[PDB]
């Protein structure tokens, strides 16, 4: 407005990322 | 082993003797990678 | 020349598929393949022949720490990355993968978020030697609190009176004597309350004889009241002083 | 952690001899009037029940017989042996009427659904087959196990086929499709037994490690039966909660199902003439009535254990 | 009336203060902040999330289409000088034809000036604008969503 | 059991010794209508391909996690054990 | 010793719309295990259909799982999308795929990507597709439009060319005079054309490609005010302005209808680089052309 090959990181709640 | 050396050698020479004058159904393992299977991918990775 | 090292490539490459074909389950022969391939120079070829290898016999560790180091000789760190990150998520129990990603990561990667993914580990229940190596390292990254809530969780998680003495000996290292002294008394009121094990009074009495006198005493006389011929001579040593 | 339930102890009581092989395997016809044993003899040998004598000696096996099995609800009787092929029975006429065949290596197990009429063997070439019963089809095969199926067993209620094999792994697979569904991988030894539980919906499986209880159908861990630390070769469970874990050195170990509680330690003696290293329980199968336990012992022996009723709750306590 | 200047919204990627463009768009402001009051946005799934482009969540239908706004059926796109879909963290709707929004609410972190005219900005990311580029940075299906759900647990509209 | 019938019937009917459709197409580059008809195979000819190919084994389903109680690691009284 | 290619039995073919006619109503023939692909040698279900009146009875030449791996026809051998040999769209998006070349390696890997196909939704090209979504680089501007029906033209009579063909008129072959056999165009092996390896119609069609400077610009010393011709009093600057507001900021946006031209200029150089590639006679606003130059 006025401003003008990895994968999915999946996280669940307090989860540390999803292995 | 010198013996079979020895006839290699000779193939060779007879070889690029008559590279300066099928296939068998084989599988060729210098021209490409035989069973290539793939690195499996997650989390990282740029390549190079 | 070329067509000559190509002719040797080849028998060798050859040799190697016969070698293969004749002993699927033999993993020298894919080792010995593979290194082949790396000494060459051929990255990838040398990735899907340990990438072959793996789908042979996915349980042996020799496999797994020989791509890794491959992946590691070289610069493709991510690709190591990858690699044990499948090699922690397929056997969790070699301690050795662990060892091995966490001096890469903490070395070579020299990452801090690694320590969370340490903590991965910590879900495990692993021997007290992580659990060391995991205090060390808090102590070379200089905290004290999350070492003291790492320590707390060796003492719930492995309970033992060395264990007990050792948080005893970080908690007066780190300059906090009321924890320390807290640490003692929840020692003393759980671990070998009845058990008698007279050797974590020991440990009470040598910090309250750095701390107090009287205290020591004290804690000299309880130890022999509950109580061998250690806590005689820590009774004779009290009654000396 | 509640009490376990008391169960008096057995004895053994008779004891048949007569084979000149290891008997591999025990069935037992569902009308309890007679069983059924085969042996390395090569010979399959229906035995009375209650008299132990000698009912009917049959031959045709090449190799050494390491499953027999009797239908419930068809008069035919299964047998499995080393020799690469399965063998329809008919009762009717004693003789073999139908010849399953296709399987690479020696068959060391089968089992029949219950309700289906679908036949499944287990083999050393790392397969399980799925055959049609009527027209000897192979219908599946059953791949993905990296070395030998040592048991099968199945089961109306999903998943209806369990494979336990020498690659430390149970697969939990799925009938119309012919795929693994569940892999468990927590024994540290090859998984020689899996029994199934007639009515709580869940089963066990043996290795030498240890003795495992899981939950029906996702395969969730519930127990771990420790100690009797032997080959377990064999596993069968009780409709009153008794779990009998034999072993391949002789020992038989007895628990109740609900706690894991071992309430008796039987080793039995071995024939008179006969080696101490001869003594393994290969297979055992307790009776319709739910009141002799026949094991097959590895001396060519048949050993038939009952129930001990002159013991009562204070003469044998349970312990904690 | 209702014309928050910023609003909250947690979520499983992280919390986000997002401004709202009240000042341009008093009555798209309004309808945003009533939907966040009963909940619209929230516990709705990313429905549409494009290639890096832009990742639209909140919508309650899930095929990127549908959806209801605060004011009633569909809302008109006026769209606005002073909120424009374009530069890093711009807030919008993804409107699949003109005079049809709902209440989904969509971040772009990417020039968007070509669906600038045919979208009414709601307004600023002021905040959380790495979490929703690590958002729109996944990989997704032919349908604008991946295997995955992501939605968002709670939102508070101050102001 | 309805499965397994269908399933053998078909093994039965390839193991056994020996209507035009019309289908609507959406090429999504309008519509078009295609019949669908097939041709008679001919009785009095032998099968066309060779079909003892053999290829080497294809890599199987990823491995499943290993659970593990933790290794007791053996003493050297028990290696020359 | 158990292993070995599925034969893929399906119905549906996948074409072009080229290849598939004019006709709404397609009579059409299946065969279940004709013919062998022509690519992976493998059995597959073979269809033939008449495309029209005068056309050829084309019928399908690679299996199924060959043209959803390079998402082509299975007769043309061009791309779906864009009516392209596989060779150019490598070249425009990604070369690095490849494909073994001796038999038991493409039989192996053939059968790993069916395998990983039929555990897959079953319609979908891989991950290439997911690097298929950046487009309209240049392959747009070659790219047919209309359906180019003279390759459904049927076959030169051989007897007519030594002058034999004693049918006449009722000869369904061309009559005609054949191409250059001295012309490299004519060589097309069928494996190359599928692996995209030296096909003199790619080379053709990429040197045809390298000749149109629809990108190029950059004719000024370092200015960033460039005239796009075409756009007259038809197109005004909000046009020129909402173009360049995608770029960033611009610097001067106006447009003058005596030389009939809008002077665009960006602040930054990859702005106007991007506004002079965007409107180098691709850009069409108002109902006007726009072709980038000096100004
Ligand atoms: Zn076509
Ligand atoms: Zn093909
Ligand atoms: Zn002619």
């Amino acid at each position: 407005p006025e401003i003008h090959n990895a994968l999915a990181i999946q996280v669940d709640s307090e989860g540390k990322i999803k292995y | 082993k010198a013996r079979e050396k020895q006839l290699e050698e000779a193939r060779r020479l007879a070889a690029l003797q008559k590279r300066r004058e099928k296939r068998k159904r084989g599988v060729d393992y210098n021209a490409e990678i035989p069973f290539e299977k793939k690195p499996a991918l997650g989390f990282y990775d740029t390549s190079e | 020349d070329e067509e000559e090292l190509n002719d040797y490539k080849l028998r060798k490459r050859k040799t190697f598929e016969d070698n293969i074909r004749k002993n699927r389950t033999v993993i020298s022969n894919w080792i010995k393949y593979a290194q082949w391939e790396e000494s060459l120079k051929e990255i990838q070829r040398a990735r899907s022949i340990y990438e072959r290898a793996l789908d042979v016999d996915y349980r042996n560790i020799t496999l797994w720490l020989k791509y890794a180091e491959m992946e590691m000789k070289n610069r493709q760190v991510n690709h190591a990355r990858n690699i044990w990150d499948r090699a922690i998520t397929t056997l969790p129990r070699v301690n050795q993968f662990w060892y091995k990603y966490t001096y890469m990561e903490e070395m070579l990667g020299n990452v801090a978020g690694a320590r969370q993914v340490f903590e991965r580990w910590m879900e495990w229940q692993p021997e007290e030697q992580a659990w060391h190596s995991y205090i060390n390292f808090e102590l070379r990254y200089k905290e004290v609190d999350r070492a003291r809530t790492i320590y707390e969780r060796f003492v719930l998680v492995h309970p033992d009176v060395k264990n007990w003495i050792k948080y005893a000996r970080f908690e007066e290292k780190h300059a906090y004597f009321a924890h320390a002294r807290k640490v003692y008394e929840r020692a003393v009121e759980f671990f070998g309350d009845e058990h008698m094990d007279e050797h974590l009074y020991v440990a009470f009495a040598k910090f309250e004889e750095n701390q107090k006198e009287f205290e020591r005493v004290r804690v000299i006389y309880k130890y022999a009241l509950d109580r061998a011929q250690e806590l005689f001579k820590n009774y004779t040593i009290f009654e000396k002083k | 952690m509640p009490k376990p339930q008391w169960h008096p102890p057995w004895k053994l009581y008779r004891v048949i001899s007569g084979h000149l092989g290891w008997v591999r395997c025990i069935a037992v016809e569902p009308g309890n009037q007679w069983f059924v044993t085969g042996s390395a003899d090569r010979t399959i040998k229906i035995w009375d029940l209650a008299s132990g004598k000698l009912k009917l000696s049959l031959t045709g096996h090449i190799s050494t017989v390491r499953g027999v099995i009797v239908s419930t609800r068809s008069p035919y009787l299964f047998s499995c042996g080393e020799d690469k092929q399965v063998k329809c029975w008919d009762l009717e006429y004693n003789k073999v009427i139908r010849h399953y065949h296709g399987h690479l290596s020696a068959v060391y197990g089968l089992d029949l659904h219950p309700t289906i009429d679908v036949l499944v063997t287990c083999s050393r070439d790392s397969t399980a087959r799925i055959w049609d019963v009527r027209t000897k089809a192979s219908v599946h095969t059953l791949s993905g196990h990296t070395n030998a199926v040592a048991t099968v067993r199945c089961q109306a209620a999903e998943p209806q086929i369990i494979t336990g094999s020498h690659d430390t792994t149970i697969r939990l697979w799925d009938l119309v499709a012919g795929k693994t569904r569940v892999t468990l991988t927590n024994h540290k030894k090859s998984v020689r037994a899996v029994v199934l539980h007639p009515r709580h919906y869940t089963f066990a499986s043996g290795s030498p490690d240890n003795i495992k209880q899981w939950k029906f159908p996702d395969g969730s861990f519930i127990q771990n039966l420790s100690g009797h630390n032997a080959i377990i070769n064999t596993l069968t469970v009780n409709s009153d909660g008794v779990l009998v874990s034999g072993a391949d050195n002789g020992t038989m170990h007895l628990w109740d199902w609900r706690t894991g509680y071992n309430f008796q330690r039987v080793h039995a003696a071995v024939q008179p003439g006969s080696l101490d290293s001869e003594s393994g329980i290969f297979a055992c199968a307790f009776d319709q009535s739910e009141s002799r336990l026949l094991t097959a012992e590895a001396d060519k022996t048949i050993k038939v254990y009952r129930e001990d009723d002159t013991a009562t709750e204070e003469t044998h306590p349970v312990s904690w | 009336s209702w014309q928050p200047p910023n609003v909250y919204l947690e979520t499983s990627m992280g919390i986000i203060v997002l401004e709202l463009y009240w000042k341009h768009a008093p009555k798209t402001c309004k309808n945003f902040a009533e939907l966040a009051r009963r909940g619209y946005y929230n516990g709705t799934k990313f429905h549409r999330i494009i290639k890096d482009f832009m990742i639209q969540g909140g919508d309650p239908t899930g095929t990127g289409r549908g959806g209801a706004s605060i004011y009633g059926k569909q809302f008109e796109d006026e769209l606005h000088p002073d909120l424009k879909f374009t530069g890093a963290g711009i807030l919008a709707m993804a409107n699949a034809g003109p005079d049809t929004n709902g209440s989904q609410f969509f971040v772009t972190l990417a020039p968007t000036q070509w669906l600038d005219g045919k979208h009414t900005i709601f307004g600023r990311v002021c905040q959380g604008i790495g979490m929703v580029n690590r958002v729109g940075m996944v990989e997704t299906n032919s349908q604008d969503r991946p295997v995955d759900d992501v939605k968002i647990i709670k939102a508070y509209p101050s102001g | 059991r309805v499965a397994l019938e269908k399933s053998v019937s078909q093994k039965v009917a390839a193991a056994m010794p020996v209507p035009a459709q019309y289908i609507r197409y959406t090429p999504s580059q309008k519509q078009r209508v295609i019949r669908m008809v097939e041709m008679q195979k001919d009785p009095m000819e032998p099968p066309r391909f060779k079909i003892n190919k053999k290829i080497p084994r294809g890599p199987p389903s990823p491995p499943a996690p290993v659970m593990h109680s933790p290794s007791r690691k053996m003493t050297v009284k028990e290696q020359q054990e | 010793t158990y292993n070995r290619q599925n034969w893929e039995d399906a119905d549906f073919p996948i074409l072009c719309q080229t290849c598939l006619g004019e006709n709404p109503y397609i009579r059409m023939t299946k065969e279940k295990y004709g013919k062998e692909c022509k690519i992976c040698a493998r059995p597959f279900t073979v269809f033939r259909w008449c495309p029209g009146v005068r056309m050829r009875f084309k019928k399908t030449e690679v299996c199924q799982t060959c043209s959803k791996l390079k998402n082509v026809c299975q007769t043309c051998l061009l791309d779906l999308e864009y009516g392209l040999p596989i060779q150019v769209r490598d070249a425009g998006l990604s070369f690095k795929d490849d494909m073994p070349k001796s038999d038991v390696n493409k039989e192996y890997y053939t059968q790993n990507m069916e395998r990983e196909i039929s555990n897959s939704d079953g319609t979908r090209p891989v991950g290439m597709l997911g690097k298929a979504t950046s487009t309209s680089d240049m392959l747009l501007k070659l790219a047919r439009t209309t359906p180019y029906y003279k390759r459904n033209r049927p076959h030169i009579c051989s007897f007519w060319v030594k002058g034999e063909c004693k049918r006449g008129e009722e000869c369904p072959y061309r009559h005609e005079k054949p191409t250059d056999p001295d012309d490299p165009l004519a060589d097309q092996n069928i494996k190359d054309r599928y692996y995209g390896i030296n096909d003199p119609v790619a080379d053709k069609l990429l040197k045809r490609a390298s000749t149109m400077p629809r990108l190029d610009p950059p004719e000024d010393k370092t200015i960033t005010t460039l005239y796009v011709g075409g756009l007259g009093d038809t197109i005004t600057e909000t046009d020129l302005r909402n173009h360049f507001y995608q770029f960033g900021e611009i610097r001067t946006i106006t447009v003058v209808q005596r030389q009939q031209c809008a002077f665009i200029q960006f602040a930054t150089r990859q702005a106007a680089e991007v506004a002079a590639e965007k409107s180098f006679n691709k850009l069409i606003v108002n109902g006007r052309r726009l072709n980038v130059k000096w100004g």
